[PDB]
């Protein structure tokens, strides 16, 4: 009794909610470019905080994608657009002695270039997956996407490239950052910190693995949504990262043709020619698999697993994807995900490897892409730290699992697992004896 | 591998009354459960999508819930219109369908009137031996036939068909047809219609010899 | 408002394969998951398999792995499913289905396609036969066994459609053979068979075959 209303400022106490976050610029580079300013995050661990965390559910993943649309929708608008490039293409691909992997070889066609009144042959190499057949005659071709959306030729001096992100909430919210080590996507986290901002997240740009990322804690990490088995894709995270490498051996040539926008073409390929090919630890590869098998059959009780090579699709999926600077790849990955179970640098692997330079937007369809070509010989090295599965349903008494993951959602998805944001509810009430004094 | 055992066969109701449908599955399936609508032969409709979350658009009468590993729909007025067919669905593991239930008009038993068929000769001549039995105007749905030739009971070589309610009296309509070649029919010399159904006590039959 | 029409299939004959095809209307293309499910005549419903439409990656139940095949077209939101070496028992009907999917699960179907009908026969086009189910000789049944004829329909009526009292007239059974059959039956008096007239006037549209078969005669 005589317990007096008492209201409390500042109050430790949060509620869930969604909002607009800051992105955040490293200092140097190539909006995004000077800035935000580049934070020094600070952390704290707190002592008895017990927050749920849902790594499938949270908002900011979807405002991770919008961003990185929108930034790259930005980048790619004061670029030319290659329409007049779209006239018929009448080429026979027979002129260097290694004509058949290429199969676009000065291929000629009409444009307009300097004076309106005229019309002058050109011609330049395309490799055949850009390229689509018209009826009749062979030599009559055509651009892959003409018929159906415009394409952008990149800005060859915007080239972008993984740099790291930081996040950051606004005054009033908080991010929450789970320091389990153990955590499995779902369930609560005894260990809660909070932050300024997350770390340096990189805009990794894969299909079926990842190249760049963050390290799990543990041993190799697997996090799948738990509604039903029935499920899309299923995450496994790495503790030991393994490199990967891969080269484009040949020299290449760049041509310019001008519309005045300079457009960028292939000219003729110097040096003998290779197909281009990545290579693989190979005892460390499927010293790995054994580790995810190890792991993946603690949560299917009693059935065999075993891995096969995507089925189906298109090129995005059915071949590991990435980029070496500004060209793009796809490595007929076969070999790596071949092997059967049941219930460090030597003997190399290498695979074969195929670029294409124009791309549908890898988010979404209906608006294409040009890369130019990059001169001389290229290589890249990267260590990978996950993949991305899919389990076949319907087949009885035999799990297995193949290499998925083409939506480029679950590449952000599977690392920005960590963070939660709350709003915060500074404001509270209580009991107590004491009133105001008149 | 999950597989939905979905019963009764048939449901006998009358319009107005509240009306019970049962998914049975054969190990758990979490909520992970679903029930829709068959028209007479139309696009299926969806009515309940979770174990009792009922779907939108769905008139109110339509309800569901859950029983553990036992399933459940529940509709509080079966109108007219919903004397029709419904099937339950699982998606806790790879998709699977039940065999469906149908829902008719409710009305008094009644046996069939049996007969029983031997091949036409202008048929036997080309070997193509057809015997066939009849149950004309019976409740309820549930029925059978046994074809019995010789002293031993056949199988495999028939075939079944079976009306819809008839509309002025709400009773079924049943016809089973035996398969079998010149040799076939010659070898064998009894041939027997053996009917059961509910409103039967026996097995009636109906028999004949060749010639 | 979301609509999935349906087309191609009809009859195909024995061995062949066969292309089905639904159009998306719109909605959203990359959305939601397509299934494929089919129903055996007689028999519950069960899956095929499942296209993303997005990226195009399939995936099929485990006995039909080898004659199945899904691929899509993106610009013209439009499906299609490709079956191999057709057998008799994949006579049946067709359907495409939306699938509910959440951020990283599937759940149910919610919209159901128009349909598609399939039958595998061999068949050329090919008429009926009629024989007289006779009478068992108060009550007598007697019918018309209409055997063996493609495709369907099949028309059948009694005494030039004037019998009408007693009448049914079964579905047709599609027999082993890919021809189609079905029984029309009358219940009458004893009395009845020894006087009046019995016709089954039955008529069959594709071959233009028309017989108006006697059922009378072995009263006996
Ligand atoms: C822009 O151009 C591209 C091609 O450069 C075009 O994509 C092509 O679309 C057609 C249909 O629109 C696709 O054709 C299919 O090919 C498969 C086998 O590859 C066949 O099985 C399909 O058969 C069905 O359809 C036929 C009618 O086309 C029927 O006759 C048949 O019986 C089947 O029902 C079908 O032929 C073709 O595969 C794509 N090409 C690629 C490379 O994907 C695109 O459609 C054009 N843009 C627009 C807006 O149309
Ligand atoms: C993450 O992946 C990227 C590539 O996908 C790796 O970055 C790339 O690393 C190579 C060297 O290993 C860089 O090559 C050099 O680039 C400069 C700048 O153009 C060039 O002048 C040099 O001649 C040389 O080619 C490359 O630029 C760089 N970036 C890209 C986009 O390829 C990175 O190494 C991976 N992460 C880790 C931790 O390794
Ligand atoms: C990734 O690499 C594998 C190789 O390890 C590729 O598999 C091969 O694909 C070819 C496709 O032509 C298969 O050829 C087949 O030949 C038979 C006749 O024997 C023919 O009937 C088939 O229609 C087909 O043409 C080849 O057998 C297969 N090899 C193995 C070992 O399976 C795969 O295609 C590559 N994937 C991508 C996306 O590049
Ligand atoms: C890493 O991979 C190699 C290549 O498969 C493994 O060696 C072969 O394994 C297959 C079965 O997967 C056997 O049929 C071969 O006889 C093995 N030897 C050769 C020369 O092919 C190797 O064992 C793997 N490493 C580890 C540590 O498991
Ligand atoms: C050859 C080529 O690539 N483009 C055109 C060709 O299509 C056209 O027929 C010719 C007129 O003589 O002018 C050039
Ligand atoms: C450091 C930490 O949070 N460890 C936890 C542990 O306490 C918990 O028991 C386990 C799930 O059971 O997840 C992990
Ligand atoms: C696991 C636990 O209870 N608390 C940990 C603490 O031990 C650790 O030092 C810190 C990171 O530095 O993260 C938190
Ligand atoms: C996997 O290895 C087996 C070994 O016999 C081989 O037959 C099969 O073609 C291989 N599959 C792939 C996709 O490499
Ligand atoms: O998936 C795109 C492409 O895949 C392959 C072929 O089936 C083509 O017809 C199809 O267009």
């Amino acid at each position: 009794e005589n317990l007096w209303v008492t209201v409390y400022y500042g109050v430790p106490v949060w509620k869930e909610a969604k909002t607009t976050l800051f992105c955040a610029s490293d200092a140097k580079a190539y909006t995004h470019a000077c800035v935000p300013t580049d934070p020094n995050p600070q952390e704290m661990v707190l002592k008895n905080v017990t927050e749920n965390f849902n790594m499938w559910k949270n908002d900011m993943v979807d405002q991770m994608h919008e961003d990185v649309i929108s930034l790259w929708d930005q980048s790619l608008k004061p670029c030319v657009k290659l329409t007049p490039l779209c006239v018929t293409l009448n080429c026979t691909n027979a002129t260097a002695s290694n004509s058949s992997i290429i199969e676009g070889m000065k291929c000629s066609f009409n444009i307009t270039t300097e004076l309106r009144d005229k019309r002058e042959k050109k011609n330049a190499l395309f490799y055949k997956l850009d390229i689509v057949q018209l009826d009749g005659n062979s030599s009559q071709y055509r651009l892959i996407n003409c018929n159906t959306s415009v394409i952008t030729q990149a800005c060859p001096k915007v080239s972008f490239d993984p740099i790291p992100i930081h996040y950051c909430a606004p005054a009033g919210y908080a991010i929450l950052k789970c320091n389990n080590k153990t955590f499995t996507g779902t369930g609560p986290c005894n260990n809660v910190s909070t932050v300024q901002c997350t770390h340096g997240i990189k805009p990794v740009v894969s299909t079926q693995l990842l190249l760049n990322g963050s390290l799990a804690e543990g041993e190799i990490i697997i996090r799948s949504e738990n509604i039903t088995k029935n499920v899309k894709t299923i995450i496994v995270h790495l503790n030991e990262s393994v490199k990967i490498e891969c080269t484009r051996p040949n020299n290449k040539t760049r041509t310019s043709i001008r519309i005045g926008q300079w457009f960028y073409a292939t000219g003729q390929v110097i040096g003998d020619i290779r197909e281009a090919y990545c290579n693989i630890n190979e005892s460390k590869w499927n010293e790995t698999l054994q580790r995810v098998s190890k792991k993946l059959k603690e949560y299917f009780p009693h059935k065999n697993i075993t891995f096969q090579p995507s089925s189906g699709g298109d090129l995005e999926i059915t071949t590991h994807s990435f980029n070496c600077g500004g060209e793009f790849f796809y490595c007929n990955t076969s070999s790596l995900f071949n092997r059967t179970y049941m219930a460090n640098s030597t003997r190399t692997i290498t695979i074969h490897c195929r670029i294409k330079q124009i791309i549908n937007m890898w988010q979404e369809v209906g608006r294409a892409m040009y890369a130019p070509p990059i001169a001389g010989n290229i290589t890249c090295i990267s260590n990978i730290t996950g993949l991305l599965l899919t389990r076949d349903g319907g087949k009885n008494n035999t799990e297995t699992f193949r290499p998925g993951g083409g939506n480029m959602k679950d590449n952000w998805r599977s690392e920005l697992y960590k963070y939660k944001v709350v709003k915060i509810e500074p404001l509270g009430v209580a009991p107590t004896r004491c009133k105001r004094r008149v | 591998e999950i597989v939905l055992t979905q019963s009764p066969a048939t449901l006998s109701a009358s319009p107005g009354e509240r009306v019970t449908l049962t998914c049975r599955a054969s190990r758990s399936v979490r909520n992970n459960v679903a029930w829709y609508q068959h028209k007479g032969g139309q696009s299926p409709r969806l009515l309940i999508y979770d174990a009792s979350t009922r779907a939108a658009g769905v008139p109110a009468r339509f309800s569901g819930s859950a029983s553990g590993t036992e399933f459940t729909l529940a509709i509080s007025n079966l109108e007219s219109e919903d004397f029709t067919v419904y099937f339950c669905l699982q998606y806790n593991n790879w998709w699977t369908f039940g065999q469906g239930t149908r829902v008719d008009i409710k009305r008094t038993v009644a046996a069939p009137s049996v007969f029983i068929f031997p091949p036409s000769d202008e048929q036997l001549k080309s070997g193509t031996a057809s015997v066939v039995c009849l149950l004309n105007n019976f409740y309820p749905r549930e029925a059978k036939v046994q074809w019995k030739v010789d002293n031993a009971l056949q199988s495999g070589n028939s075939q079944e068909s079976v009306t819809e309610q008839d509309s002025k009296d709400s009773t079924y309509s049943l016809s089973s047809t035996l398969t079998l070649s010149k040799a076939d029919y010659e070898k064998h010399k009894v041939y027997a219609c053996e009917v059961t159904h509910q409103g039967l006590s026996s097995p009636v039959t109906k028999s004949f010899n060749r010639g | 408002q979301v609509r999935l029409a349906q087309y191609g299939g009809g009859v195909k004959r024995l061995g062949a394969t066969m292309t089905l095809s639904c159009v998306a209307s719109g909605y959203t293309f990359n959305d939601y998951y397509i299934h494929w499910v089919r129903q055996a005549p007689g028999q519950g419903f069960e899956l095929l398999g499942y296209i993303d439409p997005a990226n195009g990656r399939p995936d099929y139940a485990g006995a039909l792995r080898e004659r199945l095949s899904f691929y899509r077209d993106k610009s013209m939101e439009t499906l299609y499913m490709d079956l191999r070496s057709l057998r008799y028992d994949d006579t049946a009907m067709y359907y495409c289905v939306r699938n509910v999917g959440t951020a990283g699960s599937l759940l149910h179907y919610d919209h159901w396609g128009s349909g598609s009908p399939v039958i595998v026969s061999s068949a050329s086009t090919k008429g009926p036969s009629v024989f007289p189910l006779a009478p068992s000789s108060g009550t007598a049944a007697l019918g018309c066994l209409v055997k063996d004829y493609f495709p369907e329909p099949v028309t059948v009526s009694w005494n030039s459609g004037a019998l009408t009292s007693g009448v049914h007239t079964f579905p047709a059974v599609l027999q082993s053979s890919g021809l189609y059959s079905l029984s029309s039956v009358v219940t009458v008096p004893s009395s009845s068979l020894g006087t009046q007239t019995y016709i089954c006037n039955v008529n069959h549209k594709p071959s233009n075959t028309k017989v108006d078969k006697r059922v009378e005669p072995k009263s006996c």
